[PDB]
DNA sequence: TGCCGGAAACGGACGCGTACAGGCCGTATAATGGGAGCTGTCACGGATGCA
DNA sequence: TGCATCCGTGAGTCGAGGGTAATAACGGCCTGTACGCGTCCGTTTCCGGCA
């Protein structure tokens, strides 16, 4: 009991629950016995029938049972290169979209400045441009000493204005 | 030969007590990444296995100690921990190198520095560069020298 | 226009000595082969095989 | 110690440089390349830089 | 520490237990690496967020703080310092050998 | 001849050959058939050794069964291996990615000892992979070939060394077994013969003999002349068999309390029980031959024996004494001499049969272990062999051998020659073989025993020089694994026609003649003194009476690929090596015309390569088309052959198969019925025939640069078809399921024009770099968006589009049409890997022209890239206006020692023009030995000069003398072989004659489009932040240590800082420099490298306190 | 036509009743010291153990 | 003191390349985690009248 429990708990780099590893071994035993007494590799539906679970559960168990690889095995025919140097770091900066976003911010600041101070302020507060948190109509009305209906009217007229081609012909290619 | 290291220890404000280890440090996870490839396949960095062995043997030693175990078992577990730490710091330095699946020896911290595949000669002195190219070459007898 | 007057470097493995790296002025050409001046082949230890 | 470690016998160099509490000066030529600062040769010296 | 690239020396010395436990932000005491199902780092494991920082930029473990406004604060429930995700590259841990 | 549809290729061969070239795929086919137990191999072995015809599987099962418990109260046995029909055909397997296999069935018998009960059951061993008609394996769809391995045969090996200090010889011996321990009996600086066992040097032979049970009187009686051994007896200082066994135990087994019964059985277990010490049948045969124990006994009992050990010790002592012959008591006399490892009498060839047999054995060992383990735990009388046996270890061993093993190589197929030469390949490196780092210069040599068994020319020229070789044309493999070579035995100077196969030992024992020995057309030698190879490889002149063997034919020492080189005997060895290695990389063109001048090893090589359809049974062609041929047999039945139209080879080359017969022709069984990739009318064709000039032209053909006429581009003389495939799998995900559909997020309708309704592109729709091939979308999930993105989305009214776009885009630098789309699905019940719901393959083919930078090469290793493709007008042309096609350089011919190209050029011009020897007054003296129907030849006729017996220089001069005019009265090529060329650029004739002719050149697989690469900013590595490498990803060039040294030596600092900081590793520097370049600002100052930060963290993690200090 | 000013669903916080995920505990005839794979480089320097 | 033994280190350069051996299995319980309709804030149409 102790040896089986410890082996199940610390056998893999990715820890697996005791019941899950138990059913994994049960499925492996069932598959081996079926192959031995059938002569043909059985189908997941047949495995599900014999083990009395669902085929999607069988597929999930099979996906879970897989163990990872090492980033330092010589993948090539000769030994001069590991596996980790062939893997792209997706979390890095594209180094192009960064400058694209910077110039998009510059163009947005320009197109905002083409409007007047009131509209620029209300839209910036509404969409959270100068600050991370986007303010709501009630907050804008409280700041500017007017009602949320007036704020909504200003927002609607500004949104209508910004959709003109004179103000969208520069922002079209940024999406 | 002895006085070399003796004077080396004496002249500084260094203490030889640090030569024995009481708290093993853990390398930051990003330098030993656990990346998921396409299709859900994972791939360890081969240091996680050594760290797991260290942690498991330390915890088992703690459990044996506070449970109360015979000196034979306690000493065996202590030797286990010692050998695991030795393998983590330098695999294959003493005894059979610790190997994973496929009879491939594991890579230790000192293996990240030794040889041509080490950090120094592989990434500190020569690196892959950007704004570069590569192609076959032909003769340009109509060109000028510059 | 943007390439005119912009030196580039050529490298050949192995870089036996100092003259294994040299700087030239590029010119656009058709094909996909880096045309090389015949007089630097001795310095680069490069034949066209 | 950095140059010797990057050169050869890195384990033996480190285990005795650490014991001696050796402190590098980053005045050579390999150390500047390793740490990304300008080398003290050619256009890297204070006379021209 | 900040690495402004103004250096004059690089001293290597024999580290001690106090130095190691001062470097370490926390102690790892469980040999888990990743959760098999949710694919999130386990608590106190070899990839513990509480010790080594957050995997996602400005996002704690339980999601109680998910924006730049909560910067430099510690999640009282999860225990993850809400900061940049690159921090997982510079924090170290230590193991207290029995 | 001997081929019914063989084109009439007139030959220059002087002497007839008695033996034809054997089946070039025999080394694979016969080996695998011996493994199986096929009736063909069974009847062959019955013809040549019917004493015990046993297959590999039969041998494994016999040496395994019976399996007993510790108590020995119950047993299990295996018997009668038997195969089943293949589960799927070859083409279906290759298409649906299965493995070409067949079920395995065995008859397991379970026997009880105490009670007595037999249980016979039919057990399915596993799906055994099978070897096809061409000797190749198919694993997961792709075609693989397992190369034969060169390993030293187990046995005894004696050697002598010089101590260089006292200057006395120190003999030794290594009894190296397979699956066992080592033991050496050396001779020291003193006179104490050491018995180092398992690398534990002590304990002279007296103690070993006493442990074996030999008393001192017996030792002295058996060894009386041995002064060294009598001295060791005097200074033995150990008396008693039990005392010697005690010493043995304390020495070989430290840390174990010795007993008087454990030691008595330890030696027997270590060297006499077959469980732990089993030198193979080859080892037993080698030991028996070396010592001469049994001369007629059938080989069995593969374990060592005390008589063998004492014979080895006596052999060592007599060799040290300096004797010449030895007689074991009860055995025949045998000469005593040192043994060489590089001799091919000791380097056995472990072929595919033995390799797969070894893997089968190591799997069945695990299976038997599991059987024994579960055989005790499970209750008696309640078990059956089906419950006993576990076949998973066996099938896993087979699979893990076929995949992930460097002896199971990806079968390269650039041409049928490449495939054929990848078969018959002998590789010395592999599991159980020497590695490159341990490969000393001694093994990378052509030992004089390689003549006729391995090509001294063909071998890789890189770091693997000498470790990889190929079988000779006439070579044959012994059942033990030695390489035989046929010979014609000569008796009292009468060269008989009987062919006897000899190995290295027999060849060294006897005296061999020379292939081109001047026989008298009756059996005798015209001259008593003939060339002879002696035992030590010595070459001497010997009277004809002592000669007792002769080579079957010239060019026996050479391999196929090198035998395809005309005028080989005039070339050097390095350039012949280069030409042989670079004949296998030629790409298949779209026409593939036959070469003008060649050897006789093109038809046989092509038809034996398996890439040419050949009618198995004679008949008349009923229906012929571009897709199939129906041959109407002589008796009622018909048969249809399916051609392979534009099938992708493993290396991206066309594999077309065009029929070469009409609707009324009659074909005899064995005639070529359809061409292959690199074939013409049945024989081989790796290139085209091109007019050649040897003048240096304006520096464009400078230093192995090649000039081409634009006619090749215009008429597609050198134009290859390349097929690339793309694979994308729509798979299950945690957040949902990916689907293949037209609806791709944040995309326009312009790029969707070429996409059909279901997502994939149309068949025949051309594609360009950056297009969409398969439209796949992945559930993106919940992610916070930037406020600017929110503002833009609100402005433009576009929705969130919560799925991410990951579509199969054709990579950078590809074009061409789309041939076919093979799409798999889960709903139509196809065998897909778990987690994959949709798979689709797109085949893209491009018609690559010839262009500058492409690699061209002749058959003599005169390689060179294409410097410049001139127009037709500005190329030198002959007097009649025909322009030359290629322009080589004259400086490259002499210093490379390859005038074979010049001779080939002259002979090619003679063949193209046509000649007629004017025998008006007798046959001219220079053509006295010329064969008939060669004095006159039609224009554009083909000739065949063999390898080592071909056209002579005098005959070439005579042929060039008569060069009958093209259309008018004009002999464009003079007697010397040159011509008057006119400069097509200036106009004036060239002041001196220039050599011209028709050389045969081939287009190599080193195209420019596969090599050109560039990078500005791409993906980056994970641990370090440096860019990736290779053309597969984007990747950047490697700025190595030598380049850094050159950068430093240039007095340069800022360029080095740039290339090392803001181009590779500065994470917050690359974005800043890109922004500065885009905006037009100055380049900012760099920062410290992330790689250096990683190194600092690693050092801190190694318990090394590293602190960077400011002041 | 567009705008104004609310009005209609589509979505963040939930007690609740239920699903299951995972973990712990405990099994009674008897069984009581490993498989195991290796050992085809060559020169150099140096440390150690023993005659 | 000399001698042998042993250990450890370094022994090229550029593409082509990406997925694995080995078995008691259930009851009882238990606490935790989750998560599926409903009414609230809030945002995209609604439609009644209208300028
Ligand atoms: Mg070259
Ligand atoms: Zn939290």
């Amino acid at each position: 009991q102790a040896i089986t429990r410890a082996m199940a708990d610390q056998a893999r780099t990715i820890r697996i629950p005791v019941h899950m590893v138990e059913v994994i071994n049960k499925l492996g035993r069932i598959q081996r016995e079926l192959l031995q007494d059938l002569g043909r590799e059985p189908t997941p539906e047949e495995l599900a029938k014999e083990m009395d679970i669902t085929p999607e559960k069988v597929l999930e168990i099979q996906q879970y049972a897989r163990e990872p690889i090492s980033l330092d095995q010589t993948i090539g025919d000769e030994g001069d290169s590991q596996l980790g140097d062939f893997i792209e770091d997706s979390e890095a900066v594209v180094a192009v979209d960064a400058v694209s976003f910077t110039l998009l911010q510059d163009q947005l600041q320009s197109v905002l400045d083409t409007l007047s101070e009131r509209e620029a302020g209300v839209v910036r507060l509404r969409f959270g441009l100068t600050d991370g948190q986007p303010r709501t109509l009630d907050e804008i009305g409280q700041v500017y000493g007017v009602t949320r209906e007036r704020i909504r009217q200003i927002e609607s007229k500004t949104m209508s204005k910004l959709r003109h081609p004179s103000r969208s012909q520069v922002l079209r290619d940024y999406l | 030969k002895r006085l070399k290291v003796v004077a080396a220890f004496q002249q500084s404000g260094n203490s030889p007590m640090g030569m024995v280890l009481d708290a093993v440090p853990v390398i930051p996870p990003e330098l030993r990444p656990m990346v998921q490839l396409d299709g859900g396949r994972f791939a360890t960095s081969d240091l996680n296995d050594l760290y797991r062995r260290v942690i498991n043997r330390n915890n088992r030693l703690k459990r044996l100690i506070d449970l109360g175990a015979p000196e034979i078992i306690v000493n065996n577990e202590k030797r286990m921990l010692q050998e695991s730490v030795d393998a983590l710091f330098d695999n294959g330095r003493r005894g059979r190198p610790v190997t994973g699946p496929g009879n491939r020896p594991l890579k230790s911290l000192s293996d990240l520095l030794k040889g041509k595949q080490g950090r120094f000669r592989q990434n500190l002195l020569g690196k892959r560069v950007d704004y570069s190219g590569r192609s076959v070459i032909v003769v340009g007898p109509q060109l000028k020298l510059h | 226009e943007v390439i005119a007057e912009h030196p580039v470097l050529l490298n050949r493995a192995p870089t036996l000595h100092r003259l294994g790296i040299q700087a030239f002025e590029p010119m656009l050409v058709e094909g996909k082969a880096i045309q090389l001046h015949p007089l630097v082949c001795e310095a680069f230890n490069a034949d066209f095989d | 110690w950095l140059s010797a470690a990057s050169f050869q016998e890195t384990t033996r160099v480190l285990t005795d440089a650490a014991i001696n509490c050796r402190s590098d000066k980053l005045n050579g030529l390999k150390e500047n390349v390793i740490i990304g600062k300008l080398i003290p040769a050619g256009t890297g010296i204070n006379r021209y830089r | 520490m900040l690495d402004v690239n103004f250096f004059d020396e690089l001293r290597i010395g024999l580290a001690t237990a106090e130095d190691i436990r001062q470097w370490s932000y926390g102690e790892v005491k469980k040999p888990e690496t990743i959760n098999y199902r949710t694919l999130k780092p386990e608590k106190d494991g070899l990839f513990c967020e509480k010790i080594f920082g957050p995997t996602r930029d400005w996002e704690c473990y339980c999601g109680k703080y998910k924006r730049v406004r909560f910067k430099g604060i510690i999640c009282e429930r999860c225990g993850v310092e809400v900061t940049r995700a690159k921090v997982r590259r510079e924090r170290m841990g230590h193991i207290e050998l029995a | 001849n001997s081929v019914p549809g063989a084109p009439n290729r007139v030959s220059f061969a002087k002497l007839r050959e008695p033996l034809e070239v054997p089946g070039l795929l025999d080394v694979q086919t016969d080996s695998f058939e011996w493994l199986i137990g096929s009736p063909r191999w069974r009847e062959s072995a019955a013809e040549r050794g019917d004493v015990n015809p046993v297959g590999g599987l039969e041998e494994v099962l016999y040496e395994l069964s019976p399996i007993e418990d510790f108590s020995g109260s119950m047993s299990l046995s295996f018997s009668d291996p038997r195969f089943d029909d293949v589960k799927a055909p070859v083409d279906e397997c290759k298409d649906k990615d299965m493995t070409y296999a067949a079920p395995l069935f065995v008859t397991a018998e379970f026997i009880n000892n105490n009670t007595g009960e037999i249980k016979s059951q039919t057990v399915f061993m596993g799906d055994f992979p099978m070897m096809t008609e061409k000797g190749t394996f198919i694993i997961n769809g792709t075609e693989r070939v397992v190369v034969s391995q060169l390993v030293r045969s187990p046995g005894v090996y004696f050697d002598e060394t010089i101590d260089k200090s006292t200057d006395k010889t120190l003999h030794s011996v290594k009894v190296i077994p397979s699956r066992g321990a080592w033991l050496e009996f050396d001779v020291d600086k003193r006179d104490t013969v050491g018995v180092r066992i398992d690398r534990k040097r002590r304990q002279p032979v007296t103690v070993l003999l006493k442990a074996l049970g030999w008393t001192s009187e017996q030792i002295v009686e058996r060894f009386g002349f041995s002064e060294i051994m009598r001295s060791t007896l005097e200074k033995d200082n150990t008396v008693g068999t039990d005392e010697a066994l005690l010493d043995i135990y304390r020495k070989l087994r430290p840390g174990e309390p010795p007993t008087k019964e454990s030691a008595q059985t330890l030696l027997e277990n270590l060297f006499f029980k077959e469980k732990r010490y089993d030198l193979a049948r080859v080892g037993r045969y080698k030991v028996n031959k070396k010592l001469g124990l049994h001369v007629g006994e059938p080989i069995t009992s593969s374990t060592l024996t005390e008589e063998d050990v004492v014979a080895t010790i006596e052999y060592l002592v007599r060799l040290h004494e300096g004797q010449t012959t030895m007689t074991v008591p009860g055995g025949v006399e045998v000469p005593v001499e040192t043994d060489d490892i590089d001799h091919f009498g000791n380097r056995r060839l472990r072929t595919v049969g033995e390799l797969i047999q070894n893997q089968i054995r190591v799997g069945m060992s695990r299976m038997e272990r599991v059987v024994r383990e579960r055989m005790t735990t499970q209750d008696v009388e309640a078990i059956t062999p089906q419950t006993l046996i576990n076949i998973r270890p066996v099938v896993a061993a087979i699979k893990e051998f076929f995949g992930t093993s460097q002896l199971s190589q990806f079968m390269d197929q650039n041409n049928p020659l490449s495939g054929l030469t990848h078969k018959r390949r002998l590789s010395a490196l592999g599991p159980g073989g020497l590695s490159r780092e341990r490969a000393g210069l001694e093994v990378r040599d052509v030992h004089p025993s390689h003549y006729g068994r391995m090509c001294p020319i063909e071998t890789p020229e890189g770091p693997n020089i000498g470790l990889i070789g190929s079988l000779s044309v006439y070579a044959r493999v012994n059942p033990f694994g030695f390489i035989e070579t046929p010979y014609r035995k000569v008796v009292d100077g009468v060269v008989s026609d009987e062919i006897v196969y000899l190995t290295a030992d027999e060849e060294d024992r006897h005296v061999v003649a020379q292939a081109n020995s001047p026989i008298d057309a009756d059996g005798r030698f015209v001259e008593p003194r003939v060339l002879v190879r002696r035992k030590a490889g010595e070459v001497e002149y010997v009277p004809s009476s002592e000669v007792d063997y002769m080579d079957v034919s010239p060019r026996q020492m050479v391999s196929v690929a090198t035998a395809m080189i005309p005028f080989l005997e005039h070339d050097d060895a390095n350039r012949a090596l280069m030409g042989a290695n670079m004949q296998r990389q030629a790409v298949p063109l779209v026409r593939s015309e036959a070469p003008l001048v060649g050897t006789g090893m093109e038809l046989r090589a092509a038809i034996d390569a398996g890439d040419v359809v050949v009618a198995e049974e004679s008949g008349v062609i009923e229906e012929v088309s571009a897709d199939y041929i129906t041959v109407m047999h002589d008796n009622g039945t018909r048969r249809t052959y399916r051609m392979r139209k534009f099938a992708r080879s493993n290396h991206g080359t066309c594999a077309n198969q065009c029929p070469i017969v009409d609707a009324g022709d009659r074909v005899e069984a064995g005639q070529v019925i359809a061409d292959g990739p690199c074939t013409d009318d049945g024989e081989m064709a790796l290139g085209k025939n091109l007019l050649v000039a040897i003048m240096p032209w304006e520096g464009h053909n400078y230093e192995d640069a090649i000039i081409l006429s634009n006619r090749l581009v215009e008429e597609d003389v050198l134009t290859s078809i390349h097929i690339e495939e793309h694979e994308i799998d729509a798979r299950d995900t945690k957040l949902g399921a990916e689907e293949i559909t037209r609806d791709i997020p944040n995309i326009s309708d312009e790029v969707l024009a070429d996409l059909d309704e279901r997502g994939i592109v149309r068949i025949g729709a051309e594609v360009r770099d950056g297009d969409i091939l398969v439209g796949k979308v992945t559930p993106k999930g919940e992610t916070e968006l930037t406020p600017e993105e929110r503002l833009l989305r609100a402005i433009f009214g576009e929705k969130a589009r919560e799925v991410r776009d990951t579509s199969l885009k054709v990579p950078h630098g590809e074009s061409g049409k789309v041939i076919g789309i093979r799409v798999f699905s889960r709903e139509d019940e196809d065998e897909l890997p778990a987690g994959v719901n949709e798979l689709v393959r797109v085949y893209v083919a491009q018609k690559r022209k010839i262009s500058d930078g492409d690699k061209l090469a002749g058959r003599h290793g005169n390689k060179g890239v294409i410097g410049k493709i001139l127009p037709v007008e500005d190329m030198p042309f002959l007097a009649d206006g025909t322009p030359v096609d290629i322009i080589l350089n004259t400086h490259g011919v002499p210093r490379r020692m390859n005038i074979g190209q010049i001779l080939e050029t002259h002979l090619g011009w003679c063949a193209h023009s046509g000649w007629k020897v004017d025998a008006a007054k007798g046959v001219p003296d220079w053509a006295a030995r010329l064969p008939d129907e060669l004095l006159e030849a039609q224009p554009n006729a083909i000739v065949s000069t063999p390898v080592f017996d071909g056209a002579q220089e005098a005959e070439l001069q005579g042929l060039l003398s008569c060069t009958l005019p093209n259309r008018d009265g004009d002999v464009l090529v003079d007697a010397d072989g040159k011509a008057m060329l006119f400069d097509g650029r200036s106009g004036e004739p060239f002041p001196y004659p220039v050599t011209v002719g028709y050389m045969y050149i081939m287009k190599l697989h080193h195209l420019v489009d596969d090599k050109i690469h560039a990078r500005s900013t791409g993906p980056y590595s994970m641990i370090t932040q440096q860019p990736l490498g290779g053309k597969a990803q984007f990747g950047g060039q490697r700025f190595g240590e030598m380049e850094c040294w050159a950068m430093q030596a240039y007095g340069a600092a800022y360029t080095l800082q740039e290339l090392l900081t803001i181009k590779s590793d500065d994470t917050v520097g690359r974005v800043k420099v890109y922004e500065a370049i885009v905006k037009g600002e100055n380049i900012p100052e760099p920062g410290i490298p992330e790689s250096f930060k990683v190194l600092l963290k690693e050092l801190q993690s190694l318990c090394l306190n590293v602190e960077v200090l400011s002041s």
